[PDB]
RNA sequence: GCUUGAGUCUCGUAGAGGGGGGUAGAAUUCCAGGUGUAGCGGUGAAAUGCGUAGAGAUCUGGAGGAAUACCGGUGGCGAAGGCGGCCCCCUGGACGAAGACUGACGCUCAGGUGCGAAAGCGUGGGGAGCAAACAGGAUUAGAUACCCUGGUAGUCCACGCCGUAAACGAUGUCGACUUGGAGGUUGUGCCCUUGAGGCGUGGCUUCCGGAGCUAACGCGUUAAGUCGACCGCCUGGGGAGUACGGCCGCAAGGUUAAAACUCAAAUGAAUUGACGGGGGCCCGCACAAGCGGUGGAGCAUGUGGUUUAAUUCGAUGCAACGCG
């Protein structure tokens, strides 16, 4: 990244719904190279999400993830010998990457039984935008809203 | 109240703070707003953003007068001033004149020493 | 110093103050009376203006 | 005696040359008043400070002091220090054009005399801004500083003193000769002035360079080149431009000016490198963007230490510490 501008590698889409978005979601959730376990958790959790909300699968996922995507985020500069937290507009791939990282991280924070219930309840708490990942999004937006004076 | 319908926006941009005072053509102030009185104390009260929200807030608080035309008089340098007049024609004012009235001495008083920072 | 315009106007476009007052003349009169640094600042300004 | 040195006269030119007097416009501060309202100011961030007893902002009127934006220019003038609005008065010098006059009247100069930034001193005024001292706030390990908020002498005027500066082109004065180029500034002559031209001829000045000189760097017709006249000064570093004495000074101090002792260097310019909280360009899981660890727990293993009869020896920033 000093010199090398890069490409990006193409991920295989989801084997049940053909969604590369949800494929990157099972990669964000995966730990220790265990992908089967993570896709089992995602299929169970989103299956009970589709059963609970009654909408469908990945539009319930797409709504619950649409409520947690950040708009702008702070970022350090260190240009004039000072520490500024400037607000900067998030790229779309980074936008939903941060969305999924906050959903998964907040779901790991929860205190329910199984991971499919922690993440199904976290996506359900994000569908009416009252969970923890929405508090992370509102927190990011308070930081970039307080420091709006730098652009 | 009193229904003046034309005023002057004296904007006083300095390096640390911009202070916008909307008055009439006689010179009697009708309401003011500073960048430091709009939140963002400190390194953030001298920015174009702070000056524009100062000017938005000074456009409010003169609704009681029905000002439509105004001249703009600009003092001092500053990160403000330019953005400041923008905020004024983002607040429905018909901006008539833009004069820059920075006080320049004709080699008058001795300026202070300073700044071996 | 003044500007005005009739109803075809959109932008400020007052670059009369990148002509005279703002950039140099007020930032110059913020700091010390020398007699000494200006003689050398002007000496090296006119010694830099060379081909 | 003579005119090619020096000087006088005639006519103009440019100029922040000097001294005295007056005036003008912007701006800062203060005072009085109107509007108006919650901050202003300040900083890297803050706080001290000012502010609902109404600040800051804004308008009107007044007072006062200092300095004189733009023009403004390696532009000008002055012996040097230095001199910057505009106007008047008194006054010094320079330069140019043609002609006339005196006729070597010249050059330098120890002692001597004068002028001599700034700070400082004396007496009397003045005092807006700025600001040693000083005070407070910060910063910091400390901060008798840098930064912030105030702030007295001083800076300004009159007269006297001081008598120095990196008072520097670190280059004494006067004169003569020795290839060039580009400018600036101020005169003057000639030619269709056929315009903001062309050709010369002086004065002052800036940059670059030739020969030559120079340790080199550089100087280079304004010499640090080639010569002549007279003056000033130098003789290793420190001690020391100090002590004692003299002269000067109100004082601060100034000037003239040693020795003992001590070192074998001190110095100049340039070269190679290294370094820089100098500059430009560029790279690496270097940072950033992420994911997983270590430091916490138990154990394994190595080391330091301690113990021991011995706890064999070696490895110890990175690049020793389950290493030999």
């Amino acid at each position: 990244p000093r010199r090398r501008v890069i490409g990006q590698r193409k991920i295989l889409p989801d084997p049940k719904f053909g969604s590369e978005l949800l494929a990157k979601f099972v990669n964000i959730l995966m730990v220790d190279g265990k992908k089967s376990t993570a896709e089992s958790i995602v299929y169970s959790a989103l299956e009970t999400l589709a059963q609970r909300s009654g909408k469908s699968e990945l539009e319930a996922f797409e709504v619950a993830l649409e409520n947690v995507r950040p708009t702008v985020e702070v970022k350090s500069r260190r240009v004039g010998g000072s520490t500024y937290q400037v607000p900067v507009e998030v790229r779309p791939v980074r936008r939903n990457a941060l969305a999924m990282r906050w959903i998964v991280e907040a779901a790991r924070k929860r205190g329910d039984k199984s991971m499919a219930l922690r993440l199904a309840n976290e996506l359900s708490d994000a569908a009416e935008n009252k969970g923890t990942a929405v508090k992370k999004r509102e927190d990011v937006h308070r930081m970039a809203e307080a420091n709006k004076a730098f652009a | 109240r009193k229904q003046v319908s034309d005023g002057v926006a004296h904007i006083h941009a300095s390096f640390n703070n911009t202070i916008v005072t909307i008055t009439d053509r006689q010179g009697n102030a009708l309401g003011w707003a500073t960048a430091g009185g709009s939140g963002f104390r400190g390194s953030r009260k001298s920015t174009p953003f702070a000056a524009q929200v100062a000017a938005e807030r000074c456009a409010d608080a003169v609704k009681e007068y029905g000002i439509k035309n105004l001249e703009v008089m600009v003092k001092g340098p500053g990160p403000g001033r330019e953005s400041t007049i923008r905020a004024l024609n983002a607040a429905g004012f018909r901006i008539t004149n833009i004069t820059d009235v920075t006080p320049i001495p004709h080699n008058g008083c001795r300026p202070p020493k300073k700044r071996r920072v | 110093i003044k500007v005005r315009e009739n109803e075809p106007f959109d932008v400020a476009l007052r670059r009369f103050k990148r002509s005279c007052e703002k950039a140099g003349v007020l930032a110059e009169v913020r700091r010390r009376e020398f007699y000494e640094k200006p003689t050398t600042e002007r000496k090296r300004a006119k010694a830099s203006a060379v081909k």
